[PDB]
């Protein structure tokens, strides 16, 4: 029995364009626990992204949060990119400042 | 209010990849303050919140000596495990496990827990009476019969009345700045339009602490369950969390929708409307 | 010591 994760991805404090803060991917709700997860800057890999501590809910469904720094802009684009024994292709989600 | 201290561990078999890997953390409410990990290159009970980087060498020695002893544990629980369940050992396969006490305002013992997961599926549990156990099937009776001959359950009951409950109480002394302190959320509602006909309300709170918390979105009063999404409480990763509630309303409508936050921290809940 | 020590399932 597999739970496929949920992905939520999100900055720290409020967006400001060109102001520092951290770009955050939490993924949620899923077993087993091996997970892949990366943070994407304009489509490629950020190489400083550190995470949580694994651990769980009540539930015993796993839950990580990656995270890096960035500034946001209005060119940028940010997205958090999944993969999961659960999902047959990686699931790639856009950060939306709205979400 | 009232506290709670739980560690929660994962250890998961990967054949062909050396021992099942271990992992430790324990939190107080929604704090982790300690991980051990058996893949460290070191492993140690290390700090994870400031207040405990206080307690002594002995503090840190003697935990990290119970968890290296409670990784070969949980080791001998997995090959055990494999054996109950006829399974293969071609696969991996995962224990968690759930332990720790609660105790109200003053400190006194509301109850103990201990319960074990396998494969994500619930396994055994200590009862609340902390003296009797709660199987799930035939795999989970042997092991029960095998805690009742050994008095396992008055071990672990000694532990959570004594230990677990005298620990916490010094965590929340050691952190009252912090453990004792609710955030309350900082709240807004912004509007999407979706189209001619519709627009979506959403209702944030942000910066709070503990984690728990109620946003609801009612129209005339009346709760829009079914018709409200709602994401999943979410760590900022400054100790804060993050959740927003959205419904999609008729065009003019608007003001007919209030959103309704609930939280520790908050004097009175909020009643919030669009602008 | 804080943490529990744990049984053999």
């Amino acid at each position: 029995i597999q739970r496929t994760p949920k992905i939520q991805v999100y900055s720290r404090h409020p967006a400001e364009n060109g102001k520092s803060n951290f770009l955050n991917c939490y993924v949620s709700g899923f077993h087993p626990s091996d997970i892949e997860v990366d943070l994407l800057k304009n489509g490629e890999r950020i190489e400083k992204v550190e995470h949580s501590d694994l651990s769980f809910s009540k539930d015993w469904s796993f839950y990580l949060l990656y995270y890096t720094e960035f500034t946001p802009t209005e060119k940028d684009e940010y997205a958090c990119r999944v993969n999961h024994v659960t999902l047959s292709q990686p699931k790639i989600v856009k950060w939306d400042r709205d979400m | 209010g009232s506290h709670s201290m739980r560690y929660f561990d994962t250890a998961m078999s990967r054949p062909g990849r050396g021992e099942p890997r271990f992992i430790s953390v324990g939190y107080v409410d929604d704090t982790q303050f300690v991980r051990f990990d058996s893949d460290a290159a070191s492993p140690r009970e290390e700090p994870r919140a400031p207040w405990i980087e206080q307690e002594g060498p002995e503090y840190w020695d003697r935990n990290t000596q119970i968890f290296k002893t409670n990784t070969q544990t949980d080791r001998c629980s997995l090959r055990n495990l494999r054996g109950y369940y006829n399974q293969s050992e071609a696969g991996s396969h995962t224990l968690q496990s759930m332990y720790g006490c609660d105790v109200g305002p003053d400190g006194r013992l509301l109850r103990g827990h201990n319960q074990y997961a396998y494969d994500g599926k619930d396994y055994i549990a200590l009862n609340e009476d902390l003296r009797s156990w709660t199987a799930a099937d035939t795999a989970a009776q042997i092991t029960q019969r095998k805690w009742e001959a050994a008095r396992v359950a008055e071990q672990d009951r000694a532990y959570l009345e004594g230990t677990c409950v005298e620990w916490l109480r010094r965590y929340l002394e050691n952190g009252k700045d912090t453990l004792e302190r609710a955030d309350p959320p900082k709240t807004h509602v912004t509007h999407h339009p979706i189209s001619d006909h519709e627009a979506t309300l959403r209702c944030w709170a942000l910066g709070f602490y503990p984690a728990e918390i109620t946003l609801t979105w009612q129209r005339d009063g009346e709760d829009q369950t079914q018709d409200t999404e709602l994401v999943e409480t979410r760590p900022a990763g400054d100790r804060t969390f993050q959740k927003w509630a959205a419904v999609v309303v008729p065009s003019g409508e608007e003001q007919r929708y209030t959103c309704h936050v609930q939280h520790e921290g908050l004097p009175k809940p909020l009643t919030l409307r669009w602008e | 010591a804080a943490a529990k020590k744990k049984y053999c399932l």
